[PDB]
DNA sequence: ACACACTCTCCAATTCTCTAA
């Protein structure tokens, strides 16, 4: 056979390298200010998400990363279990 | 066989000379043509070659033969023009029947050869083979017919009509009424022939104007000039306006719909109203060009393309990247963008309409067609007199036909009716917006109950069977009716009509419609948006409302709005005003903030708001920056109150009962 | 196929170009009949048919080239002269195939002496130097004058692409 | 309001109100222009006679 | 069969080109200078078109001063700085006017092919030396002077081409050349796939006259301790063989860049 | 034999459609 293709998958997201890093650091990473423009602060938010997306899975263009995430995010039950777990933690 | 084929071609060629010829005694250098004999039989047998053979075998070979021997250009036009000019001189003074017989039968061939072309999966392989070439030859026909003596054959065709206008309807035999259908059937073709559409067999993934044809020969501009000099517009105007008085409506009023479609098609109404001028706007446009040049310059290095050094960028966790070029040294935004731009893949992509001639339904209409001044004023005069004279009487007849015949319809007649309605109603609204001499009463037949039912029924039936082109046109017609209603309410029965228009069944349909738009072409989504804006604005001025607005707000509508909004480089200044009006409605008024916290919206506002996209001084930036400020304020508040939304922002919202309620609020 | 045009019918070029009109079978047959009718019939003022007298001497010298004066061809059947000036490469093929019929009328079995005859045109009524030639002259017949500066040796060349050859220089 | 009646239109429809040298030479000549072939056969038969 | 139309074909269009086209149109119509002797409008460019009709000419001469004073000079600027972009639009503008007033000129008996008009300009503001040609001015409108040193013989250049397939009876027409001899990409009849063995139809294709000439700097202008530079110039249409070796001439046109074919 | 241009082929990745809980 030819070599099988490599893809983004929920296992990467649920890995310790994955989504927990964002929740462990996002409060410290991003910072808005009224003292800078909308365009300024708006640009700032995307920085962290871009660098994190590269570190996670360098295949593809940033937009493609988001739009790929939509499919697995809506379909996989284990990922959804993790997400309802987050919002239960806030219900705790 | 090939020899049988060429035998028929030769038979035709001999018939192409038995017909007659000019006179070489004449010493008149040249004279006109001169007439043969058996020629009745010649014309009749040619008619048989079309009907009894080519139609029965479904070929178009016979047409190829007559095009080879140039019959139209060479004999038919001078036979007719000589008949016309002879009878004209006789009328100036103020067997002959046989001459008139020849005039009739030449015209009927002109209709046949210039008849427009249709291709399907049931057309013969012969026709499919010959489609592209006969298109070229019909283009030649259009140019020629408009050119001869500055178009004088068109006076022959209407003189034929004038014989049958002449004497009382009470006398007029069925054979007699066919002449009055035939003449109008001619002008439809002459307007309808236009440059070809390229078509190929999809076996492998890898212009059609002939050398004697050019655009100015073929443009709609030309056709206006040609008809005006040759006295057509008076005929269409007189004939349509006295239509109610006992001309048998049945024979005329569909052909006479198709004309009005076939040259309203490809005009934007604003081009007919102005709202050194050309030079002034050209200079202003050059300023815009300079701004684009400035944008390129701001991304251009001072020193040359091989001077460039190398750059390294270190992340958190001490890992490093490499990028080249001299601007990357100073601009991190550019370095970040340039870094991702190298990467190869793009996800491959998905794609609604076929079978009908180019129109608003499947072309970008931000592209005018162009008028001489005399043409501009003559065209404005023709349709203005049409509206003030003919429109109500025409619509009343054609609509009370179609209610009795809806089941039998074909896709084209549906798309004609819905794009004749739309054009004339909009143009009148614009004309009276401009000036007080105009009035809205002229188009007022559209509102009465029967037509409202019929536009509704077309939209209904088209939607259920998933016919998306009729659904698209019906969307355009139903938009205008609503627009006209809000006009008239800004001045009795109209409220009754509203209440019936906004029964619950229809709200289910009109709410449903933007949701499916996400898949389809850029026009479809634009129709959905403009209809939605109108639909909500009427019900705002009804004063029910809270039921209806909550019906609209959900994920699959928002998806369509963003998917449309990100192609803003192609769209108008006005449409973006409409989209942000809706976001103001979702975000501030309804206070359903949770819909828009989704990441591909946040990307969009950077692109569009950057020095990249929307101009620093267009009115759009007022709205956009005033929106984003408020957006990010509310987002700040939400994120600090509940940190889980950092992982929320990537994904759709979560539809579980126990956690989802707190999630959304 | 069977029917033929009149000479007056050829006054109107009916196709989109000259070459595509000459090459049609009925037109070509008409031109062939007319050229043969000219060659068998043209006269001096004294009668004394010149081409019947030239074909006679063609065999007396066992020759291969028949010579035709352009002024004679322009003095009657003028349209053929016009077509010759416009499309020589077609017209000369037809004219050569007529000249063989005319020579065999004097000398049957001349085909055993030479298989094919060439018509040579003389006294073409307009002249250029090597200055006045332009792109409009392409594929037209021209008449030119000058000094011969250099000449190659003679070689054989393959005629058709069993084999046949011809001389070249 | 307009009307554009029939009877007006019928009434108003009617009442309203160098090869350049050689080519011309040959065209005009073309427009202007068995016993006949006997001279040819006579030239052929003179070989028999002389 | 899997027949399919190019439903997506609707093209992108340059608004500046169309506006320049129909502004140059108005200049040709109504420049409306008064008579040399009297205060009466003369309309010289319409008269020049009529003159061309009288003598079957193919070139028109325009004065840059007349264009400079038109519509606050923006049109002249667009023509001057971006000639290579806008030259086709100027041609389209002139074709319509000649159609309007002298349709006998549009053609060059069987059918007659279209006349290839040539626009020409003179009386530009300043003349450059061969030594002043610099890559920043590529594609602009200029005027130059020097002494002629060589000239080539006149050659036919292929302008528009037309081909026919060997394996099937099919024809391709109006193929566009630029700098190298160029041929079709597919057989247009889908019953055949052969790309080879095209032949150029010399009757249906169209050519132009072309001549190369070579010039060098004026001797009295050479700077201190230096030697004269040279340049190659292209002449086309009704201006071939006008130049003579050893003479002094003034030229105008646009400078271009030619590849390694 | 050593880089190239071009052709051919198979296989699995992807999206679309139907069914039942
Ligand atoms: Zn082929």
């Amino acid at each position: 056979k030819r070599r099988p293709q490599v893809k983004l998958t929920a296992e990467k997201l649920l890995s310790d390298k994955g989504l927990p890093y964002v929740l462990k650091n996002a409060h410290k990473r991003i910072r808005i200010s009224s003292k800078k423009n909308s365009y300024d602060n708006l640009s700032n938010i995307i920085q962290f998400y871009q660098l994190w997306a590269h570190e996670l899975f360098p295949k593809a263009k940033f937009k493609d990363f988001m739009k790929i995430c939509q499919t697995v995010g809506k379909t996989d039950p284990v990922l959804r279990e993790y997400r309802v777990s987050l919002f239960r933690d806030e219900m705790g | 066989a090939d020899f049988s084929l060429t035998v028929l071609r030769a038979r035709i060629a001999l018939l192409a000379t038995a017909i007659g010829g000019p006179d070489y005694t004449s010493q008149i250098d040249p004279p006109p043509y001169k007439l043969g004999d058996d020629c009745l039989a010649c014309l009749k047998d040619l008619k048989r070659w079309f009907k009894l053979v080519d139609d029965q075998q479904k070929r178009w070979d016979v047409a190829m033969a007559v095009a080879e021997y140039r019959i139209l250009t060479d004999d038919l036009l001078p036979i007719l023009i000589d008949w016309e000019n002879k009878c004209s001189l006789a009328a100036k003074l103020a067997n002959k029947a046989y001459y008139d017989k020849i005039a009739l039968n030449c015209l009927q061939l002109l209709v046949l050869m210039t008849w427009p072309l249709i291709v399907t999966e049931q057309s013969s392989s012969n026709q499919i083979t010959l489609y592209g070439e006969l298109k070229k030859h019909q283009l030649v026909y259009k140019k020629t017919i408009l050119s001869m003596e500055s178009g004088k054959v068109l006076r022959a065709a209407i003189r034929l009509a004038l014989d049958v206008i002449k004497i009382d309807r009470l006398s007029r035999t069925p054979r007699d009424n066919m002449v009055l259908k035939l003449v109008l059937n001619f002008f439809r073709n002459v307007i309808a022939i236009e440059p070809g559409e390229f078509t190929i067999n999809t076996k492998k993934s890898m212009d059609t104007l002939p050398p004697n044809v050019s655009m100015d020969d073929i443009s709609l501009n030309t056709v206006i000039s040609s008809f005006h000099k040759n006295k057509v517009f008076g005929f269409l105007l007189t004939l349509t306006s006295s239509l109610s008085k006992e001309f048998d409506q049945d024979f005329i009023n569909i052909p006479l719909l198709e004309i009005m479609f076939y040259f309203t098609k490809d005009v934007n109404q604003e081009l007919l109203f102005p709202r050194t001028s050309a030079g002034f706007e050209l200079s202003k446009l050059l300023q815009k060009e300079h701004q684009m040049r400035k944008n390129v310059i701001k991304h251009t290095s001072a020193r040359h393309s091989r001077f460039g050094g190398l750059l390294s960028i270190q992340t958190p966790d001490k890992t490093r990247l490499t990028v080249s070029g001299s601007q990357a040294l100073v601009d991190e935004k550019i370095a970040l963008q340039k870094l991702d731009d190298s990467k190869k893949w793009n996800k491959r992509i998905i794609k609604a309409a076929e079978g009908l001639p180019n129109s608003l339904l499947n072309s970008q209409t931000g592209k005018a067609i162009f008028f001489t001044e005399s043409n501009g004023k003559h065209f404005k005069e023709f349709i203005n007199n049409f509206i003030d004279s003919g429109f109500n009487i025409l619509l009343h007849s054609v609509t009370n036909y179609f209610t009795t015949e809806q089941d039998r319809m074909v896709t084209l007649e549906q798309v004609e009716y819905l794009l004749f309605f739309a054009w004339f109603v909009k143009y009148q609204l614009l004309r009276s917006k401009i000036d007080n001499s105009a009035d809205i009463k002229q188009v007022s037949e559209a509102l009465k109950e029967v037509t409202f039912i019929l536009v509704s029924s077309l939209l209904r039936s088209a939607y259920d069977l998933k016919n998306w082109t009729v659904t698209h046109a019906g969307m355009i017609a139903f938009n205008e009716l609503l627009n006209l209603v809000s006009r008239t309410k800004a001045a009795t029965d109209i409220e009754f009509i509203v209440s019936r228009l906004f029964s619950d069944e229809r709200i289910q349909l009109l709410s449903n419609l933007p949701k499916i738009g996400s898949k389809y072409s850029l026009q479809f989504m634009k129709s959905c948006i403009e209809l939605t804006h109108s639909v909500l604005k009427v019900l705002e001025q009804y004063s029910n409302f809270q039921k209806v607005q909550a019906n609209y707000m959900t994920e699959p509508v928002i998806e369509t709005y963003i998917n449309f909004l990100e192609r803003f480089r192609e769209l108008e200044d006005d449409s973006i005003k409409k989209v942000f009006s809706f976001f103001h409605r979702v975000f501030v008024q309804a206070k359903e903030q949770a819909l828009l916290f989704r990441f591909d919206l946040i990307i969009l506002l950077r692109e569009m708001l950057s020095p990249d996209g929307l101009d620093r001084m267009s009115r759009s930036r007022k709205y956009v920056s005033q929106f984003s400020d408020y957006f990010l304020a509310r987002l700040k508040k939400r994120l600090k109150k509940s940190p889980a939304w950092f992982v929320g922002l990537l994904f759709p919202p979560l539809h579980n009962s126990e956690v989802g309620f707190y999630q959304r609020y | 196929l069977r029917e033929e045009l009149t000479l007056e019918s050829l006054s109107n070029v009916k196709a989109n170009s000259y070459s595509e009109w000459i090459t049609q079978p009925n037109v070509s047959r008409t031109i062939a009949r007319e050229l043969k009718s000219f060659l068998l019939e043209y006269t001096d003022e004294t009668g004394r048919s010149v081409y019947g007298a030239r074909i006679r001497t063609l065999g007396e010298m066992n020759s291969e080239s028949l010579e035709v004066n352009y002024r004679h061809l322009a003095e009657s059947k003028a349209i053929l002269a016009l077509f010759l000036a416009k499309c020589p490469e077609e017209m000369l093929k037809i004219f050569d195939l007529v000249a063989m019929e005319a020579t065999e009328l004097h000398y049957p079995d001349y085909a055993r002496i030479h298989s094919e005859i060439h018509v040579r045109i003389s006294d073409f009524p307009t002249i250029y130097s090597l200055r006045e030639l332009r792109e409009s002259n392409l594929s037209s017949l021209v008449r030119v004058t000058g000094v011969v500066t250099r000449r190659t040796g003679v070689f054989p060349q393959l005629k058709y692409v069993k084999t046949v050859y011809r001389n070249y220089q | 309001k307009k009307f554009f009646s029939k009877e007006s239109f019928l009434a108003d429809f009617d009442d309203s109100s160098d090869h350049n040298v050689l080519l011309n030479t040959l065209r005009k000549a073309s427009r202007k222009q068995n016993p006949k072939s006997s001279a040819f056969f006579e030239s052929m038969v003179e070989d028999i006679i002389e | 069969f899997k027949s399919r139309a190019l439903n997506h074909v609707k093209k992108v269009d340059d608004v500046t080109g169309e506006k320049v086209r129909e502004a140059f149109e108005q200049f040709l119509e109504d420049f409306s200078v008064q008579s040399t002797d009297t205060g009466e409008v003369e309309k010289v460019y319409r008269a020049q078109i009529e003159f061309m009709k009288i003598y079957d000419l193919n070139t028109i001469y325009i004065d840059y001063q007349h264009l400079s004073m038109r519509e606050n000079g923006a049109l002249a600027m667009a023509i001057s700085e971006q000639y290579y972009r806008f030259l086709p639009f100027l041609q389209k503008g002139l074709r319509r006017v000649v159609r309007k007033y002298a349709p006998e000129l549009l053609n060059t008996s069987p059918e007659q092919t279209e006349r290839v008009f040539q626009i020409s300009f003179f009386n530009l503001p300043t003349v450059h030396r061969i030594r002043d040609i610099r890559s920043e001015k590529i594609g602009s409108l200029l005027s130059i002077s020097g002494t002629v040193t060589r000239t080539s013989e006149v050659r036919p250049e292929l302008y528009k081409a037309s081909f026919t397939c060997d394996m099937c009876r099919a024809i391709v027409d109006n193929v566009e050349q630029s700098f190298k001899y160029t041929e079709p990409t597919f057989c247009p009849n889908p019953s055949c796939e052969n790309r080879a063995f095209w032949t150029l139809n010399v009757t249906r294709s169209r050519f132009l006259d072309w001549q190369k000439v070579r010039i060098q700097e004026n001797a009295n202008e050479i700077p201190t301790g230096s030697m004269p530079r040279t340049l190659d110039v292209i002449l086309r249409g009704d201006s071939v063989e006008r130049a003579k070796p050893g003479d002094r001439c003034k030229f105008t046109g646009v400078e271009i860049v030619v590849p390694d074919v």
